């Protein structure tokens, strides 16, 4: 709906309303614990964190 | 004054507006 | 008031500003 996105979230199923801007990418599991945060292929605050 | 109340509205209207657009632009280019 | 024309320039300068804005985000989103 252009601005806005409805997720699921993980830990509760429940459905919620999220701005475009606020979703950040996320790493394949390939990348669990890298060694070197520059070989994250989504570099974000959230896949840093 | 309306006259200048009126225009003044429009423009912080189009302040914000283009303070999120700024957003989307940003996560567009680290994207 | 005096300042309407001022507050008017400022305007068109946001709003020109706003539009090449929009057209990034058009092209970043191509790209």
């Amino acid at each position: 709906v252009g601005e806005e996105a409805i997720v699921e979230l993980v830990e509760n199923g429940k459905k919620v309303k999220v701005n475009k801007d606020d979703i950040q990418k996320m790493n394949p599991p390939k990348f669990s614990k890298v060694e070197d945060m520059a070989e994250l292929t989504c570099l974000n605050e959230a896949s840093v964190l | 004054q309306k006259d200048l109340e009126g225009l003044s509205q429009r423009h912080e209207e189009k302040v914000a507006a283009y303070d999120k657009l700024e957003k989307t632009k940003t996560r567009l280019q680290q994207e």
